[PDB]
């Protein structure tokens, strides 16, 4: 265990990311026993995981994280059940992770977190159904939103425009966002209403596209412009937890759920691949930088998988 | 001073939050009681297979603790009602393994909520756990004044919040909660926590949650003004709300992280206390009716039974109700006898119905102040209370008193009489049968002389509270009819309710009745204009007497007598809760019928439906003769 960095993880790994360089990053909860809290750590080798004895880095929050994100190479921002947003520090070298900035905002847990395109700011979704904006230099909450009428699901921001968001909700609405407009929120769905939306994905060449995750396992192709749903598909028995994009040419796009299955799609929503690898909840997804063909999958079961993509 | 809890959706260490909360001033806990992210599924492997422990151990806190200190809360990932057959599945068995849990800790409350319209299966299951072991552990139902979704701030171009009046939909918040309830056969361990929002909704929306169960206030930091000094304080009319939740003693809650950061939780909490400490202090009435709150008591009968001791004592203990009998006689007695005839003319003044002689006392302080001469007659039929009267005439009244031991109706006068006094009038005026005792007695009354009192009134007016209709379910008895409760008269001091029109005449009766053929039997019909939905349970009573002129008593809350403790009001129940909606009039009919044997009343409610006559025949209950 390096300095600050705790003997055991939490079993419940809720976060799985991969710097440029192929550095590691997991924050993982405590969802049973006497302790209900969370970690964050750091894998310098991919395949140490997850196993803290090869891990070059890790910290204790105060609470369980429901949500991560990187903040360029350095900082680490948290969706933390304690009602707060949180920045940690890395270090120089890299050896430890310091709380930068911990502001108590959010009414009820955090739920879902994503930078903005500028990485100067970024937007929280939490059960108390607000959608908060954040300025990470400042530490302060310039807007607040409350467009949904249930807890929010997932907030994912545009990878090419600063003012613009998409956010899922149980309400049953999927929000489109342009901060620009003096009515920032626009609502987008298929044809009829439908299952509730769970997961939310961008797509990263097209700023015109992006794909939702039912609780039904229909992973549904949504282009703004139409603003109207040309394809979905029946991949998974559950929930769709998680839509991650590969970073190849024609991207490949990773769906997980809580049926403990994973898929890897092509562009026309076709499983190329199925893994029961996992024996409990599949939570994140990272592609490897270096080998693009690797896929990095974590759990509530600890266990931490790499994949080789056909 | 006000009992208050702390909700919260997270605790790393039980142990370190129940101390700081406690700390803060904290009466009790809202939390988990398995992690609210910590998802399980009962069906499908792998994850059906995850391994223990499920949650943390009951070894964590005294039983005690548990007992006292916390409430247990639903998962909110937990929808039974959801549209996907696995999640209702897989919800259906969480909510029963939590609430199983809450039960196997012996928590004295757990929390579910109303946040959407379609909580049926969700009642369904309670029902089932609660017809599963005998336990007393409460469910709070956590409802908002305002659903969520008519509090969204109107950001959404393509989807606008309609601006347009919705009075039968600002109220939905309550049909949530009526039909859950209704659906769950009114269980009296399922009350309210009534999440007050940012803005509070129109007062006829607050004016629906009067007479419900509502045992929990949650307050949201998200709801709290910041004074010039930064401290947390509420809306002028938040207070009048709060004030009015004080007066129903609610237990507020409070949810949401601390916005007053320069500030300890004791801020909020602060503010209720300084709120609760500047409201207005008890009355004399308010400090009597202590304890009695929606407290149901059988009609006391003291024409078929004789009272206790301790019955007359307290009831004596009444100094206004005496005040204005005394009153009465004084003023009647320098209307009968001139000043000139003042020596020349001594009053036969007969007591009928004389208990143990505060009334024969204030007959003799009328004289006393009026300066006339008056011969007592005090007729009792209780011999126990005759001991008393026989007891105060021999040590203190004399022959001035003449105790007769006797039924008014019975007694054959030496002398007729130039005034006669009773105090033989229930809650609904005439339920102790005065104007049958006043009538047999009115022979021996000279052709000149007047009663004390000359005439009262019942009133009646139409009322919803599903707390006395569940107090009045619950007055069920073996080898009895099983809606005997439903057919007979309460006194109770009514409190959580609501009034749905304001009081109407029910009955009159005028002493002496010179009237040549004399008839107590009434039938009357009445029409009560109501201008919100409610549902009604029953019809709270009330009277009004004429002592003398303009000397009177009322329990009518209008004209009430102020401070007179001496009768609360008497409610009138029905089997069958009556939908009522906002323009309709309520039409209900009372009957007094009579026997030789006996006297009772019969009701029916004729509109906005037909309810069943109520104690047909005095079937159900009836007042001796
Ligand atoms: C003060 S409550 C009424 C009192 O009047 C007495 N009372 C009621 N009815 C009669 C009656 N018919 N004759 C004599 N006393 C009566 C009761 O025993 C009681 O003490
Ligand atoms: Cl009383």
């Amino acid at each position: 265990l390096p300095p600050n960095a705790p003997a055991c993880m939490e079993r419940q790994l809720e976060a799985a990311r991969y710097r440029s360089d192929g550095a590691l990053l997991l924050g993982a909860s405590s969802l049973s026993g006497r302790c209900w809290a969370g970690s964050l750590w750091l894998f310098k080798d991919p395949c140490a995981a997850p196993n803290e004895g090869f891990c070059s880095a890790g910290v204790q929050t105060e609470a369980g994280v429901a949500d991560l994100t990187w903040v360029g190479e350095r900082g680490i921002l948290v969706a933390s059940d304690s009602g707060a947003v949180e920045l940690w520090e890395l270090d120089e070298n890299e050896t430890l992770i310091v709380s930068k900035f911990c502001k108590y905002e959010h009414d009820d847990i955090v739920s879902t977190v994503s930078v903005l395109s500028s990485g100067t700011q970024a937007v929280s979704g939490s059960k108390d159904i607000c959608i908060k904006v954040w300025d990470l230099a400042q530490q302060v909450v310039l807007s607040s939103y409350r467009a949904h009428a249930a807890q929010v699901t997932c907030v994912a921001a545009s990878p090419h425009k600063d003012s613009v968001f998409l956010s899922c909700s149980e309400d049953n609405r999927i929000l489109l966002w342009d901060t620009r407009c003096p009515k920032p929120a626009s609502q987008i769905g298929c044809s009829a209403p439908g299952y509730l939306p769970t997961s939310l994905a961008w797509h990263p060449q097209q700023s015109e596209v992006f794909v939702f995750g039912d609780e039904n396992g229909t992973v549904s192709l949504v282009d703004t412009k139409s603003t109207s749903c040309v394809l979905s598909s029946a991949v998974h028995s559950q929930c769709v937890t998680g839509l991650v994009f590969s970073p190849h040419s024609v991207p490949f796009l990773a769906s997980l759920s809580e049926d403990c299955s994973l898929a890897v799609l092509d562009s026309s929503l076709s499983e190329l691949f199925r893994s029961q690898a996992h024996r409990d909840f599949v939570r994140d997804a990272t592609w490897s930088p270096l080998n693009h063909s690797l896929l990095t999958t974590v759990g509530w079961d600890h266990q931490v998988v790499h994949h080789v993509v056909p | 001073r006000v009992s208050s809890g702390r909700d919260l959706n997270c605790v790393p260490e039980i142990a370190d939050t129940l101390g700081a909360v406690a700390k803060q001033g904290f009466d009790f806990l809202c939390m988990p009681v398995f992690h609210p992210r910590f998802k399980r599924e009962f069906i499908q492997e792998p994850a059906k297979n995850r391994p223990g422990p499920q949650t943390r151990s009951d070894l964590l806190l005294s039983g005690r603790d548990w007992n006292t200190l916390i409430v247990g809360k639903l998962s909110p990932w937990i929808r039974p009602d959801s549209k996907v057959e696995k999640i209702r599945r897989n919800s259906e068995a969480a909510m029963l393994q939590e609430l199983n849990f809450g039960a196997y800790l012996g928590l004295p409350a757990f929390l579910l909520p109303l946040n959407q319209e379609d909580n049926t299966n969700l009642a369904r299951v309670l029902t089932n756990h609660i017809h599963t072991g005998h336990h007393s552990s409460m469910f709070w139902m956590r409802v908002p004044l305002v659903a969520p979704e008519d509090l969204r701030d109107d950001i959404i171009e393509n989807a606008p919040t309609t601006h347009t009046e919705e009075y039968s939909g600002e109220e939905k918040t309550w049909m949530w909660w009526h039909n859950f309830r209704t659906l769950c056969d009114y269980s009296k361990r399922i009350a309210v926590a009534l999440e007050i929002g940012a803005d509070l909704p129109s007062n006829h929306v607050i004016d629906r949650w009067l007479g419900e169960p509502i045992k929990a206030a949650i307050l949201p930091t998200s709801i709290f003004l910041t004074n010039k000094k930064g401290f947390p304080v509420l809306s002028k009319m938040h207070q009048r709300l709060i004030f009015r939740l004080l007066k129903l003693e609610v237990q507020f809650i409070i949810t949401g992280t601390n916005h007053h950061s320069e500030k300890e939780f004791c801020s909020y909490l602060q503010y209720l206390e300084y709120l609760s400490q500047n409201r207005p202090p008890p009355n004399a009435y308010e400090l009597f009716a202590k304890g009695y709150e929606d407290y149901l008591q059988s009609p006391l009968q003291p024409l078929m039974d004789n009272l206790e001791s301790q019955t007359y004592e307290v009831f004596e203990k009444d100094p206004i109700k005496y005040s204005q009998y005394q009153q009465a006689i004084y003023k009647c007695l320098l209307d009968r006898v001139p000043e000139e005839e003042k020596d020349t003319n001594v009053q036969v003044l007969m007591v009928l119905g004389a208990g143990r002689g505060p009334l024969v006392n204030a007959s003799l302080r009328a004289a006393k102040q009026a300066d006339r001469r008056i011969k007592l007659y005090a007729v009792e039929k209780n011999p126990n209370a005759v001991v008393t009267l026989e007891n105060w005439q021999f040590e203190e009244w004399g022959s001035q008193v003449t105790v007769v031991s006797s039924d008014m109706r019975e007694w054959v006068a030496p002398e007729k009489a130039d005034i006669i006094v009773s105090e033989l009038l229930g809650s609904f005026a005439d339920n102790e049968l005065s104007p049958e005792c006043l009538d047999g007695a009115q022979h021996f009354l000279k052709d000149d002389g007047v009663s004390i009192p000359g005439e009262y009134t019942s009133f009646l007016a139409p009322i919803s509270s599903s707390k006395l209709y569940n107090e009045v379910r619950a007055c069920r008895e073996k080898d009895r009819d099983p809606e005997a409760q439903f057919e007979m008269p309460y006194v109770v001091r009514l409190h959580n309710f609501h009034q749905l029109s304001a009081p109407q005449p029910c009955f009159t009766f005028s002493h002496p009745n010179r009237d040549p053929m004399i008839d107590n039997n009434r039938y009357c019909t009445l029409e009560f204009p109501v201008e919100v939905n409610t549902v009604l349970h029953g019809f709270a009573g009330y009277f009004e007497t004429v002592l003398y002129q303009d000397i009177t008593l009322s329990i009518r809350p209008e004209t009430h007598s102020p401070g007179m403790f001496s009768w609360f009001p008497i409610l009138f129940p029905i089997k069958q809760p009556i939908t009522v909606r906002e323009g309709q009039t309520i039409c209900v009919r009372f009957w007094r019928c009579s026997n030789s044997k006996k006297v009772w009343y019969e009701w029916a409610v004729t509109a906005p439906v037909c309810s069943a006559i109520h104690n047909p025949t005095g079937r159900s209950y009836t007042i001796g003769l």
